[PDB]
This record gives structure tokens, sequence and C-alpha cells, in this order.
């Protein structure tokens, strides 16, 4: 991570937080992981059929079996480089509308970090449907993370709605979150570490 | 409608127009010639 | 008013062509093995009686 690889697989759930929100380091376990209860995986193409009169459009999963979209997946990387414009239709409304979640599963991958106020509000919709424009055939743009700026004084965040968080602790290049301050009151106060 | 930079401001939940016509495959871009195609794909 | 022998023609002509009806529902199938599954499909057929 010193080298601006992290590496572990990105998720995209959709998380409403309102307190400190680090994506790079996630203190909670990872949400699921392949092959668990209940997690199926996209088939080869990522094909999606749909279905008439009003039923919902069932995906493909990795053993030929049009399972349905909402619930969780894990979504390997070469599909979604062969596949984006059937996620970005059908598969994404389903992760802001907060019913999928996606293990969007590739083992390395350089990543870009977009620091913002806590004070103002940002939905990271717009920063992560950029990300999903540019994936190619060929390659993908590095992975990108919002992470709060972390305030000194004890502010009054607003209620933001973040996607991206990886798997695993890919904060070691974080040196120290406020040099020049007494205490960081809000966001991560990772102090430097001896 | 009060402008303050604290509101939980969410972006629209569904894709706005994506091609997803139920016979036509071939999307307009307003929402108008969006169904207008079903009309134009067959009777 | 129609007539008997025409009939029997016009009769025969839609069982030709009811000999030639693969059901679309497989075209799918077709597509996905005729390119040695390199490259698969669907088509949203819509069924009619």
């Amino acid at each position: 991570n010193l080298f601006n690889v992290a590496r572990g697989n990105l998720y995209l759930v959709q998380t409403a937080t309102n307190g400190n929100w680090s994506p790079m380091a996630p203190v909670a376990a990872p949400p699921f992981v392949r092959g668990g209860p209940n997690v199926r995986v996209v088939g080869r193409f990522g094909t999606i059929v749909p279905r008439p009169n009003g039923l919902e459009p069932q995906l493909i999963d990795d053993g030929n079996v049009p399972r349905d979209i909402a619930g969780d997946w894990v979504y390997p990387s070469d599909v979604l480089q062969v596949s984006v414009a059937v996620f970005r239709d059908y598969v994404w409304p389903m992760v802001k509308a907060g019913r999928t979640r996606v293990l969007v599963e590739l083992g390395h991958y350089v990543y870009t970090l977009h620091y913002y106020d806590p004070q103002i509000s940002l939905d990271e919709a717009p920063i992560l449907e950029e990300w999903l424009s540019k994936i190619n055939p060929a390659g993908i743009p590095p992975v990108p993370f919002c992470i709060p700026i972390p305030q000194v004084y004890p502010c009054i965040t607003a209620r933001r709605v973040h996607y991206a968080f990886t798997s695993e602790n890919n904060n070691d290049s974080l040196f120290s979150t406020n040099a020049a301050s007494i205490d960081t009151a809000f966001g991560e106060n990772a102090a430097v570490s001896p | 409608v009060v402008s303050d930079p604290q509101s939980m401001k969410v972006t629209p939940i569904v894709n706005p127009s994506s091609y997803v016509c139920n016979v036509c495959n071939a999307r307009f871009s307003t929402m108008s010639a969006l169904s207008e195609h079903l009309r134009s794909d067959h009777r | 008013l129609c007539d008997a022998l025409t009939l029997h023609i016009r009769e025969t002509y839609i069982m030709l062509l009811r000999s030639m009806h693969q059901d679309p529902t497989q075209i799918v199938q077709i597509v996905n093995e005729c390119a040695n599954n390199l490259l698969n499909s669907t088509i949203p057929i819509s069924l009619r009686p």
C-alpha cells in the first residue's frame, strides 16, 4: 500500500453512515466471503435473462442457473470487464436500492483516495459510477475510495452514503492523521506508529 | 426547500433511462421515445 | 366459396411451413453451440398462439 497497490478484494454495499467511514481499514468483519451462505457467483458471461410480465431479471450464475439479482453476489473482475453494460443497467440499481451486495473481487489493484469534508453532504454514486464507465475489456481504472478528512473539532457530520470499501487492511501507508493538532476528534485518529 | 449543506443527498436509485426496452433493444434518449419504440417494434 | 382443389394445395403449403418451424426459444442454444461456447446470447422472443 506504500506503492499505491491495495491487496484484497473490494465490496459495493450501500452503507448510509454518519460517523467515521474508513474504507481502507474495515473495523468489522467482511460482510460475506466467496462460497458463503446464499452467496452465489456470476458466470463466465455475466448474462442477464429478462423475465416477462413483471418478474425480476435473473442473472445467470456460476453453474449456469438463472439466479435472481437481489441478495448477495461474488462478481469476478474478468466478468466485469466483459459485461459492465449489464452491471450498470440491471444489477447496479439493486445496489443503490440497498437490496444486493456485490463482492467485485479482483485480487490486487491500484487505488485512489478522494478525501472530503465530512461537514458537507456527499453521495459516493457518481464517483463510483464514473469508475464503472471507464471499464473496457482491456483494463479497469483504479478503485476510487472516499475517506473523510479527519476533523480536529467534534463536528456535526452530515449523513453520507458510501459504497466502496475493501475486505482487508489496506491502510498500511497512513503515516499520521492530524500531525499539527492536539487530538483528532471525529475522524480516524491514527497516531504516528512507533 | 431550504438549502442547508448537511441535508442527506441521495442520487436516484434507478439509472435514468437505461436500455431496458421491452422488445425494442433500441433506446431513445428521452423517456417518450423509449416507449415509442415498442409501438415502433411490432403490434 | 373456396375451391376444394386449391384448398388441398394451400393446406399442404402451411404444412410445408410448419415443417420448418424452428421454435425460437431454442435459437439461444443454437448460437451458444454453433459458436463453440465462445459467445452466448439472450434473444427475448414473444410467444403467440
